[PDB]
Formats: C-alpha cells, structure tokens, sequence
C-alpha cells in the first residue's frame, strides 16, 4: 500500500523527470534488453539496435503511462484499466518480466537524479513500481 | 544434473511407468488452463476457450506428446542436457520466441501431473529428484538464448 | 480474482480433505524442505527428521489456517489479518518462499485426491493459494 | 561467470574507482530500508525503525564495509567464484541461516548504488556486465546450502 509518504516521494521524484520522461523510458528499455536478454522475446518485431526509433518511441509510451499512474496514484486500477486488459488479453507478458523492467527504471532514475534518489525515495519508487506491475497483472486469470 | 544414483534410479524407475503421449497431452493442457497467458503461442491450435476445449483439443494433445517425447530423450542424457537440447534451445529462441519462464512453468505442472498419476508412489524424496530434473531441462532449453 | 467458480472448486476440494488436512499440511512441509533446501533456513530451531512431531505440529497449524481461509473465502484479508501481521513483523519470510510451499501444497493434494484434482480445480486451487500468499505478505512494507 | 574480455575490463575499471567503505555502507543500508524484512538477521545492530536511523547506524556501515570487502576480493577470482566463496557459503547456511534470496536482493541494491554514484559512467553495457557478476556472486554464495 502506497502510504501518504510514498505518494509524496513518488510525486517528487517523477516531478523531477519532466521532459526527460520519454528518454528515461527509452534508457530503461535498452538496459533491460541488454541485462536480461530473455525480455527480447516479446519484441521480435522491433529493431533493438542502439537508438532504434521503435525503442525510443516505445520508451515514451511507457513513460507517459507511468506519469498517468503518478497523477492517479490514488485510483491506479481505474487509470490503468485499458492497459490491464491489453497485457492480460493480447500481450500476455509473463509476470516475472515486470520485475525486470521495474529494476531498470530504478537504475535509470538513480543514474539521472542523484540528489533525489535518497534511500527513502528509493524505497517509495520500488513500492510504486510494484503496485503498477500488480495492476497490469491483475487480470491475467 | 547432479543426481545421486538413488535419485537417478528413482527417476528412471518411475519414468519407465509413464505413458508419454498421455502424460504429454496432460501436462501441456493443464499449463494452458492454469496459466492462460501461455496460450499466446498457440493461436493456430484453435479453440482454447474452456478447460474441456483445451484438454480435448487434438492439436494440444498432439503437441504435448511431441514435447514430452523430446523431454524423455533428455532423460537418457542427464550428464549432457545442454548438448542434448542445444538445437531446440536455438529454435525456441530465434524462431519461436518462447520466454524461458515457460519451461519452468511446464516443469512444475508436469510434477503435479506425475503426482496425480502415481499417488503415494510419488514420495517426497522422488519429487525432490524430479524437481532437479525439470530445473535442469529448463536451464538447458534456455542456454542458447541471446 | 477468485470467481464464483473458483470458490465452488476450492470449497469442493477442501471439503474432501476433511480431517486429513493436518496430515497433508505436514506432508507439504516435508516435500518443500526436500525439494527446496533453502526453505529450511526459517526452521533452524525445528527437528526436521521424517515424522518430526514439530513438523507434524506445524503442518496442522498451516492446515488449520487454510481451512479458516476457505471458511471465509469472502473476507480473507480480515480472516487472516493476524497471520499477516505475524509474517510481516516477526517471521519476515521472503515472499518467494510462499510460492514454493504453495507448489508443494498442490503436489500433496494432487497425490491424495486424483478424482477431484481436475484441470479446472487445479487452476482454482493455484489461484486460491496465490491469493492467500498475497494476503500474508501484504503488510511487509 | 564468463565475461567477455571487454566486459571484464569494464567491470574492473569501474571497481578501481569504488570507495568500498562508503558503497558497502550505502548498499547494506538501502537493503534494510527498501526491503524491511531483511532486518530479521540484524536486530542487535540497534534501532532500524527509520531510514535515517538505518543509514546512520554505525554497526550497519561497519557490516557493509565487511560484506563489500568480501565481494571486492571475489572480483579477482572471477574464474572460480565457487571455490572462492565455498567456506562463506557454508557459514551463511549452517551458522547464520541466511536465505540465499537475500544475496539476489543485495546484488540488485548494489547495482542501484553504483548507478547512483557513477551516473553517466554506468552505461547499459557496463550494467549488463555487473548484473552477471552479482548473479555469479549470489550463485556462488548459495552453492553449499543443503
Ligand atoms: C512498468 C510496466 C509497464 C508499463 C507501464 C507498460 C506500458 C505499456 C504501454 C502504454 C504500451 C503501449 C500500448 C499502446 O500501443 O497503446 C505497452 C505495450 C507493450 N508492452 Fe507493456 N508496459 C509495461 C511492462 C511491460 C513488460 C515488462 C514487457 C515485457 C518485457 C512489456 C511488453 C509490452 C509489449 C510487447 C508491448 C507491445 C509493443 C508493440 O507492439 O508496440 N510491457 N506497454
Ligand atoms: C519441456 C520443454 C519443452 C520441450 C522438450 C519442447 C519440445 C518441442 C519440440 C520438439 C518442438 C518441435 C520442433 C520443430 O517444430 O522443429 C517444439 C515446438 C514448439 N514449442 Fe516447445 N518444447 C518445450 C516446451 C515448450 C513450452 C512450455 C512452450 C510454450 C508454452 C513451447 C512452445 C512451442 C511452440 C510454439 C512450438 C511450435 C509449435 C508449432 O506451431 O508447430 N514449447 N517444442
Ligand atoms: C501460505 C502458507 C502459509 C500459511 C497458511 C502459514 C501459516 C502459518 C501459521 C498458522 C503459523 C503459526 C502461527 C503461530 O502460532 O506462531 C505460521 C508460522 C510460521 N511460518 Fe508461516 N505460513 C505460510 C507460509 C510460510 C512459509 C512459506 C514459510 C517459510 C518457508 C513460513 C514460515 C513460518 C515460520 C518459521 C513460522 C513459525 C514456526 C514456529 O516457530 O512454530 N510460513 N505460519
Ligand atoms: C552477497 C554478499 C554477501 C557476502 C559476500 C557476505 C559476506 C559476509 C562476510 C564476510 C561476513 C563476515 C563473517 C565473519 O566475520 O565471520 C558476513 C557476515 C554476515 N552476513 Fe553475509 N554476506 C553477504 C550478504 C549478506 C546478506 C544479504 C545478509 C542478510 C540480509 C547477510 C547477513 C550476514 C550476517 C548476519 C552476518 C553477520 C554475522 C555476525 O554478526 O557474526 N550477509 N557476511
């Protein structure tokens, strides 16, 4: 459960992402494909080369969804509804993979907003990313 | 796989009692029924809408027997699993695009199947050996992933 | 989430366990200790020999708890409220361990109830055990 | 683990820039804050009720320095992490009773601290190599559990 302190922190760090959100999503992706090559099994149709347009483009999609989750941290299920359906009924990404991407987002953030990535903020972001994965995997069965 | 000669005796001994075609179509069916996201690879198989539709599906059945047939040959090379499954690993990675997690899920389901079928003959120490075996097969099938 | 069908399947199969719950709980525990040796790190005070009375006593407690969750399939978070506090604040069992026990629980039922362990029931019981695990680890952080 | 010579040279060259005392204190501290349940093994350390108390705890950074020191020294025995950690593995199993899943948690926490400290130098390719290293260390630390 995201406590009031968590929401505060998540809203603080994400606020410091701003216009770079699309870039961080794209960095998170490259990190994941490289660190966990099994994840590439879901993007056979992508060009996975460094700086591919498909990757960059996709990085922003994910980024925007996260921002939307943050703006709606209090009503996550209803905000991510359509995406929950999407992943559960079409994409069918195995739940374990959400943990891999979540990690790469943390790394990306850590390497970009050093002052803000304090231990407690680190804790908050991890809880938040866990909540979002939980929301996207809730309609699986 | 690190299996003691009492664990290897146990595995082979019980496998000798297994009906591969039957057990194969059974493990694959329950996988598709219990973890429905796994269906993402079988849309050419037809109707997988209900448990009975999945289980009685002739394509599901024919594929489960093919999968287990392969598994059985792995069983004759516990000391050379990587080598045994080398070509299949490349196939599932490069051609099929099967996330390795799927192999681990099928392994646990298979274990539930052997238990359902052998009853008390599937003792705690026998399960422990099969778990090392299914883990070994999952790792071998995922070794060529890149 | 547990659909009405899942609830009926769970009530039906647990009903069959009847008085053999404790015995099945103990067996599940022995199956886990053998198949997943790392799980033994949480019972370093326990006698873990075949037929250990400590293991038989714990199997019963676990079994009793599952029976209580089935009896309250409609209000599990509250029916298992005490156990959540316990696992979160005192025992602190890493969440991955619930997956291992759940699986051994499933093998035990599979081995004792071949008539009722259909793919439909198998599916439902797995979801049940997962929802229990989730309730027991909800207050960890 | 097998790191390509250009992967090993990327690991090695960043490790030379590491202040082990600080980083080890940062890594173990964060582990206890992000994942509170890991605190079960460290209750004699004192007050860990708040993040600041955890980060400030003398016993914690002293232990962190202890742990990362071991890690550090293993990075030179990359060729044989199993033999390098064989005795420590027995110790965490038989004496300390540490669930190996904790080695994985720490490993990921460590990778986050490095990124936090090296920012732009911790490139995706460099992160990829370190992920292999921490998975290798976690696997070596657990090989002697029974
Ligand atoms: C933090 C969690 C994640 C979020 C917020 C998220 C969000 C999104 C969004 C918004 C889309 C685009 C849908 C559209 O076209 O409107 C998408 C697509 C997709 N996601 Fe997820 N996703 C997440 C995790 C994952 C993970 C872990 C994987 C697998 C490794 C994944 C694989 C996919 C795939 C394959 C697509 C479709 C790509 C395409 O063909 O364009 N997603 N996701
Ligand atoms: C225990 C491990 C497994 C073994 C030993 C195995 C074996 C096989 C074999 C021998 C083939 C046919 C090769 C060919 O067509 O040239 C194959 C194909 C295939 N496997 Fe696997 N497999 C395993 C697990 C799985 C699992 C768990 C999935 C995914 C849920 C999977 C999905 C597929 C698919 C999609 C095909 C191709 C089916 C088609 O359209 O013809 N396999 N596998
Ligand atoms: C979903 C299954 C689980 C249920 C229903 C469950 C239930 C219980 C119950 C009823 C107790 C006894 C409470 C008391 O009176 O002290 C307990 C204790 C305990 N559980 Fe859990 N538990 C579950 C899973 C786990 C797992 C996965 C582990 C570890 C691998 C674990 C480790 C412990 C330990 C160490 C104790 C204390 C044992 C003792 O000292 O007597 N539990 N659990
Ligand atoms: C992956 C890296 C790890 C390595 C290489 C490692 C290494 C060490 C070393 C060198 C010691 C010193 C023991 C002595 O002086 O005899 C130690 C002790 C200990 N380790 Fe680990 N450790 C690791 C991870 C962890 C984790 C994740 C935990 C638990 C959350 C843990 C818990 C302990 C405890 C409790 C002690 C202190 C024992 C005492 O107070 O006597 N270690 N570890």
């Amino acid at each position: 459960v995201l406590s009031p302190a968590d929401k505060t922190n998540v809203k603080a760090a994400w606020g410091k992402v701003g216009a770079h959100a699309g870039e961080y999503g794209a960095e998170a992706l490259e990190r994941m494909f490289l660190s966990f090559p099994t994840t590439k099994t879901y993007f056979p149709h992508f060009d996975l080369s460094h700086g591919s347009a498909q990757v960059k483009g996709h990085g922003k999609k994910v980024a925007d969804a996260l921002t939307n989750a943050v703006a709606h941290v209090d009503d996550m299920p209803n905000a991510l509804s359509a995406l929950s359906d999407l992943h559960a009924h079409k994409l069918r990404v195995d739940p374990v993979n959400f943990k891999l991407l979540s990690h790469c987002l943390l790394v990306t953030l850590a390497a970009h907003l050093p002052a803000e990535f304090t231990p407690a903020v680190h804790a908050s972001l991890d809880k938040f990313l866990a909540s979002v994965s939980t929301v996207l995997t809730s309609k699986y069965r | 796989v690190h299996l003691t000669p009492e664990e290897k005796s146990a595995v082979t001994a019980l496998w000798g009692k297994v009906n591969v075609d039957e057990v194969g179509g059974e493990a694959l069916g329950r996988l598709l029924v219990v973890y429905p996201w796994t269906q993402r690879f079988f849309e050419s198989f037809g109707d997988l809408s209900t448990p009975d539709a999945v289980m009685g599906n002739p394509k599901v059945k024919a594929h489960g027997k093919k999968v287990l047939g392969a598994f059985s040959d792995g069983l004759a090379h516990l000391d050379n699993l990587k080598g045994t499954f080398a070509t299949l690993s490349e196939l599932h990675c490069d051609k099929l695009h099967v996330d390795p997690e799927n192999f681990r899920l099928l392994g646990n389901v298979l274990v539930c199947v052997l238990a359902h079928h052998f009853g008390k003959e599937f003792t705690p120490p026998v399960q422990a050996a099969y778990q090392k075996v299914v883990a070994g097969v999952a790792n071998a099938l995922a070794h060529k992933y890149h």
